[PDB]
C-alpha cells in the first residue's frame, strides 16, 4: 500500500475535484480544564467555555484552487456549486517531549500516546466554524498548520453587581456546558487514520459571469414606448407619450432590490438599544455592495470589511454598479422630492449579489431559529446552509503520569505533542458557461495588480498577495 | 488558634509512675482526626517519638518504649511511662498531627506544639 | 503561576553578572516579563516574551524561561543598573512578582 | 479496527444502556509486602492486611448519568434495576521513570513490563466494595481516576498485654492471610484488554415516582364510616357510630412502618457493650428518613449521613414525610398516654423507601451469614445482592533488576507505572411510568438550588454540585 | 399534563388529520305547561340539517 500526500485539482466539463494537503499540529494544554470566561462588562455582556480541544477550518477558497487552477475556472465555465467533501486526517506522529535540563527540549517518539478525534455528526455542539476569523489555514502548502483551540459563547442571565455599573453574564437554567468528551473518540493512535466524508446538499449556483447590458436599459433603443407618462399634475394629467429619447422616464417592468444603508466614508449601520448597546451588522446585506470604482476614484463604503491589511483589500463590485446598485444611490419620492438612501425590496426586484473572489468563505452556517428569508448566500462570501460540514475536533490525551503511590511525581501530564497530514477532498459541481454570439474577444482573465509588484508569486514571507481581491465576474452574460 | 498547655510532676528518682497530662485549648480533642503525640528530646541529642493517641481509643507506640509507657485519654492527653530506673528525663512535649487519608504514608506533620515541661530525674 | 515567587536582593560588583530567580509553577509553559524601575521613576519594559528585547532597551539584558523558574542575566552590569526588577506573567488576569533589588 | 473512547447512555421504552469511560492509574509499590497492622487499641481492636492490589469502584449511579440524563430518565420513566454489566480494561501503556539525576524524572514506555488483573468471580476474597469511602470515580470524564489499594479486616483473637489496659487482636486459628498471588492472572501487557461481563440478579425496582395522596387518607372523604369507636371505658364501652369528620379516629387496615430511633438534633444509635465499645449504625434502617423539611426549617436527625461537605448534603425525603413517617413521630399507648419513640413492625404495614438519588450507590453487598430480613435494599443507597459484581484488582509486577551477580545494583523494583482506559457498561431495566387520569401539570425536574448559584455547571475546580442531593420521587403515582 | 407531555419530550408539532363525528343527537321540543311554563317531552320528526 502507498501512503501519499494529495493535492491538485482535476477539471472537466461536469465537476471538478479539488484536494489540498496541509501539516497540522495539535500543540499542549498544560491545564485540561473549561475555564469559563471573566468578562465583567461595564457600559449586555459575553459569557463564554473554553474548551481543550482544536477543531480544524478549512473554509476558504483559496486553498482548494492554486491562482492557476482559479483562473482556469473562471475563463472556462459559467457557474459553481459544491457537492461533497471528505477530510482525511493522514499519519500520525504524537510524541513526547522529555526537557533535557541544560538542553531545554528532547523530542523523542511515543507509540502509547494518542490522539482523541471526534467529529460532530449529529450537530450536538456549537458550530463556530464560518465566521470569519484569523485562523484557517496556511495559503502556500510549504507551512505548519495550527489549528484552533475550541470555545463557544452562551446565554446566561444578566446581573449588575460591583459598585458604579459593573454587568457580569452569570449561568442560567439555558446555560449549557458541553462536555465534549461524552462521544464516541476515535482515539487514533500513531500511524492511524480517520475520514469524516460529508455530502453537500444541493445549493444554488454562484454564477461567476458578469453581464454585457444594464437591466434598466433592455429595450430596443429606437421606437419609443407603447405607454404614457404624466406632464400636469394636480387632478387633471394630460398624459403624453414617448419617442425613442424619453430614456430617462423610460418604464421598467422590474425594480432594483434593496440599498439598506449603503453610503460612502463607527459600528456602521447597527440595531440595539439607546445609542451605546449598539451591535454591528458590518458587511450589509449580500444585495450591496461595499466598494466599486466610480468616474475617478474607488468608493469605499461604510459597511466595508478589509480582508486583510491600513489601507485595505476589497473586492472590485463592478457588478452591481452596472445593475442600478452602487454606494451613493438615493431613491426619490414625489410626495407633498424626499431623498431617502434606503430602498425598499419592491415586490418585483433583482439585485445580482456580491460577487465571490479567491479568498472568499465557502458555508458559514444559517441559525436554527426559523423563518429565514433568503439565507441562500452568506456575507463575508460563501453559501450558508442549514448542517453545514461539521466540526473535526481533536484533543491529544491527558497521559497523567507518573505517581510514585502517593507522591506527586514528575509533572502528570507529562508532555505530549502530535503532528499530522489532513487531506482535505472537495468537489465543485460545475456549470457550463453562458452562451454569446458575441465577435468580440471576451476580457482575459488575470488577478488586479498595479506596477511592478505582480501577483501570487515569490519576492525577495516572500509570497505576496495583490492590493484588490480577485474577483470571479470576468465573462459576460450577455443577459 | 490552638494551643496545647502541658503540666509537670517535678522530680522522682526511685521507680515511680511518671505521670504527665496536656490539656489542649482552642478546639476540644474529640472533634475530628487528629493525633497527639508524646515527643521527647534529649538535651543535646535530638528529638524521641514516645507515641500518640487517636480520640477512639486506638494508640500507637514506639516498638522501643512499648512496654514502659502508656498514652490514655479522658480529655486529658495522659503518659504514663514507668520503670525509670534508666534516667531518662529529657524533655516532654505534646503535639498533633491531622490524620491521613491512605495510611500508607503521613500527609501531616506536627504544626501544633505545646510549650515543653522539664522532668527531671 | 497565580503566586510569582522571587527573591529578596542580590549584591554584585562591575564587572560579572547578576542572575536572579522568578520562581513559579509550569512557568515554562508561559510567558514572563521583566520590568526595570529606576528610583524614582516609573518602570521600563526591559524583556519581553523571555528572550527579546525592545529598541530602548541595549543589548546587554537577555533572559530564560525554562521548567518552573525564568531567569534575567544581565551581562557586565554598569553603575546604572541598580533597579528593582520585577518579572510579570499572565495567569488569566495578570501576576506581578515581588521584586529582586539590585 | 477503530478504538474508541465509549460514552453516553441510550434510552428506549425498555432499559437504558449507560457507559462511562475513564483513565485509571495504577501507581506504583516500592514494598510488595503485606503488612499486617499494629493499632494496638486501648479503653475490641482491628486487624487487617494492606495487599499490594488495586481494585476499582465504580459503585455510584451519579457516573453512568449525566445529569440531562438523569433528568430524563425521572421524568419519563417509573421504575429503574440493573440487569448486566461489562467493564471493559483498554489500552495498557506501562511505563517506567529511569531518574534523570539532575532533572529527577524521565518516563519512557516499557514494552516488558505488564499489569497483572485478576478478576474474583468466585467471590473467595473479601469483599470491601459497596461500603461507602472517598474513592470512587472522577465525577467528570475529563479527570484521571486513581484506584484504590485493596485491604480488608479479619477476625482474630483479642489479647490483653500492655501496662494499663492495652488490648491488640492478634492472629487466631480463624484468621486468614489471603494472598491474591495463587489466582490466574490476566498478565494484561501494553495495548492488552480485558473484560469482566457480569450478570444482575433479578432485583426489585426502585419506583421512580412519589404519590399524590396519603395513605392513612384513601378513604371518601363523605360518608363517615361503617364501624364505631369507643366511647366511655372501664368494662363498659358504650361505642358510638362515625360521621365524616372524624378523620383523627378513622379505621385504618394498614398500620405504618417501624421507626427504630427516628429522632432530630455521639454514635447515633448504637449496639455494643456497657456505654464506651458502641460500634454505630449511623443511617438508621432503610425504612426511615433523616432529613425532610416541616412548616418552618429542615429537621435533619441524629442518625443522617452527610454525602459531602460543613453544612451536609442531605436528600430531602419528602415522600417519607407525607406516609406517617418522619423524624419527631411518636407513637402512643393508652396502658394504664405512654410516648415512645419507637415504632414496632406491626404487621400488617407499609413504609414505602427512603428514596434514592443521583449519588446513591447502586449496589453493596448481603453478607454470607443466613437469615435475612429484608435486605433487598440496602442503606447508603442501592439495592445489595447476594453475589455483587465482582471485584477487579489491577497489580503491576515486580520486575525485580538489575542484580550483576551478587550484588543488589539498582533499587531491584527499578520503577514502572501503568495508565490504562476502563470503559465500564451497565444496563438498567426501567420500568414504564404508572398511570395518571391526573389533568394537572406534574411538577417540573430540575435539580434543587436556591440562589444565583446554579446546579451542575463550571463556574469562574469550577463545577459544583448543589447543596441537597437530587432525589427521584417527584412525579405522584397517583396511589 | 398532556401539554406538559408535549414539550418535554418532543421538538416540533404540525397536524396531518382531522374527524369530526357528531354523536348521538337527541332533537326535542318544548310544550310551554302555561303554569310551569316549559315541559320538554322528546321528538322523533325533528331534525337537524348538517351541511
Amino acid at each position: 500500500v502507498k501512503s501519499m500526500w494529495s493535492e491538485g485539482a482535476t477539471f472537466s466539463a461536469n465537476s471538478v475535484t479539488c484536494t489540498f494537503s496541509r501539516q497540522f499540529l495539535i500543540p499542549y494544554d498544560p491545564e485540561h480544564h473549561y475555564k469559563v470566561f471573566s468578562p465583567a462588562a461595564s457600559s449586555s455582556p459575553i459569557m463564554g467555555y473554553s474548551t481543550p480541544w482544536r477543531y480544524l477550518d478549512f473554509n476558504a477558497l483559496n486553498l482548494f484552487f492554486s491562482p492557476l487552477e482559479f483562473q482556469h475556472l473562471i475563463e472556462n465555465y459559467g457557474s459553481i456549486a459544491p457537492d461533497a467533501l471528505t477530510v482525511t486526517i493522514s499519519e500520525i506522529a504524537v510524541k513526547d517531549v522529555t526537557d533535557k535540563t541544560g538542553g531545554g527540549v528532547q523530542v523523542t517518539d511515543s507509540t502509547t500516546g494518542r490522539l482523541c478525534m471526534l467529529v460532530d455528526h449529529e450537530y450536538k455542539y456549537p458550530y463556530v466554524l464560518g465566521q470569519g476569523q484569523d485562523t484557517l489555514a496556511p495559503e502556500l502548502p510549504i507551512w505548519v498548520y495550527f489549528p484552533p483551540q475550541y470555545a463557544y459563547l452562551t446565554v446566561g442571565d444578566v446581573n449588575t453587581q460591583g459598585i458604579s455599573g459593573d454587568s457580569k453574564k452569570l449561568a442560567s437554567e439555558e446555560s449549557a456546558f458541553y462536555v465534549l468528551e461524552h462521544s464516541s473518540f476515535q482515539l487514533l493512535g500513531t500511524g492511524g487514520t480517520a475520514t469524516m466524508s460529508y455530502k453537500f446538499p444541493p445549493v444554488p449556483p454562484e454564477n461567476l459571469e458578469g453581464c454585457s447590458q444594464h437591466f434598466y436599459e433592455m429595450y430596443n433603443p429606437l421606437y419609443g414606448s407603447r405607454l404614457g407618462v404624466p406632464d400636469t399634475l394636480g387632478g387633471d394629467p394630460k398624459f403624453r407619450s414617448l419617442t425613442h429619447e424619453d430614456h430617462a422616464i423610460q418604464p421598467q417592468n422590474f425594480m432594483p432590490g434593496p440599498l439598506v444603508n449603503s453610503v460612502s466614508t463607527l459600528t456602521g449601520l447597527s440595531t440595539g438599544t439607546s445609542q451605546n448597546t449598539r451591535i454591528s451588522l458590518r458587511p450589509g446585506p449580500v444585495s450591496q455592495p461595499y466598494h466599486h470604482w466610480d468616474t475617478d476614484k474607488y468608493v469605499t463604503g461604510i459597511n466595508a470589511i478589509s480582508h486583510g491589511q491600513g489601507v485595505g483589500r476589497f473586492p472590485n463590485e463592478k457588478e452591481q454598479l452596472k445593475q442600478l446598485q452602487g454606494l451613493n444611490m438615493h431613491t426619490y419620492f414625489p410626495n407633498k422630492y424626499t431623498d431617502q438612501i434606503e430602498r425598499p425590496l419592491m415586490v418585483g426586484s433583482v439585485w445580482n449579489r456580491r460577487a465571490l473572489h479567491y479568498e472568499s468563505q465557502l458555508w458559514s452556517k444559517i441559525p436554527n431559529l426559523d423563518d429565514s428569508f433568503k439565507t441562500q448566500f452568506a456575507a463575508l462570501g460563501g453559501w450558508g446552509l442549514h448542517q453545514p460540514p461539521p466540526q473535526i475536533f481533536l484533543k491529544i490525551l491527558p497521559q497523567s503520569g507518573p505517581i510514585g503511590g502517593i507522591k506527586s511525581m514528575g509533572i502528570t501530564t507529562l508532555v505530549q505533542y502530535a503532528v499530522g497530514i489532513m487531506t482535505v477532498t472537495m468537489t465543485f459541481k460545475l456549470g457550463p458557461r453562458k452562451a454569446t454570439g458575441r465577435w468580440n474577444p471576451q476580457p482575459g482573465v488575470y488577478p488586479p495588480h498595479a506596477a511592478g509588484h505582480l501577483p501570487y508569486v515569490l519576492y525577495d514571507h516572500g509570497y505576496e498577495k495583490p492590493e484588490e481581491l480577485w474577483t470571479a465576474k470576468s465573462r459576460v452574460h450577455p443577459l | 488558634q490552638v494551643q496545647l498547655q502541658e503540666s509537670g510532676p517535678g522530680l522522682v528518682r526511685p521507680s515511680q509512675t511518671l505521670s504527665l497530662s496536656c490539656t489542649v485549648s482552642g478546639a476540644s480533642i474529640s472533634s475530628g482526626g487528629y493525633y497527639w503525640s508524646w515527643i521527647r528530646q534529649h538535651p543535646g541529642k535530638g528529638l524521641e517519638w514516645i507515641g500518640h493517641i487517636y480520640y477512639s481509643g486506638t494508640v500507637y507506640y514506639n516498638p522501643s518504649l512499648r512496654s514502659r509507657v502508656s498514652i490514655s485519654i479522658d480529655n486529658q492527653l495522659s503518659l504514663k511511662v514507668a520503670s525509670v530506673t534508666a534516667a531518662d528525663t529529657a524533655v516532654y512535649y505534646c503535639a498533633r498531627v491531622r490524620v491521613d487519608s491512605v495510611r500508607g504514608a503521613g500527609d501531616n506533620g506536627f504544626d501544633p506544639w505545646g510549650h515543653g515541661t522539664l522532668v527531671t530525674v | 503561576a497565580a503566586a510569582l515567587t522571587q527573591p529578596l536582593s542580590v549584591s554584585v560588583s562591575p564587572g560579572q553578572t547578576a542572575i536572579f530567580t522568578c520562581s513559579g509553577d509550569n512557568l515554562g509553559d508561559k510567558y514572563v516579563y521583566w520590568f526595570q524601575q529606576r528610583p524614582g521613576q516609573s518602570p521600563a519594559l526591559l524583556i519581553y516574551q523571555d528572550n527579546k528585547r525592545p529598541s530602548g532597551i541595549p543589548e546587554r539584558f537577555s533572559g530564560s524561561n525554562s521548567g518552573n523558574t525564568a531567569t534575567l542575566t544581565i551581562s557586565g552590569t554598569q553603575s546604572t543598573d541598580e533597579a528593582d526588577y520585577y518579572c510579570q506573567t499572565w495567569d488569566s488576569t495578570v501576576v506581578f512578582g515581588g521584586g529582586t533589588k539590585l
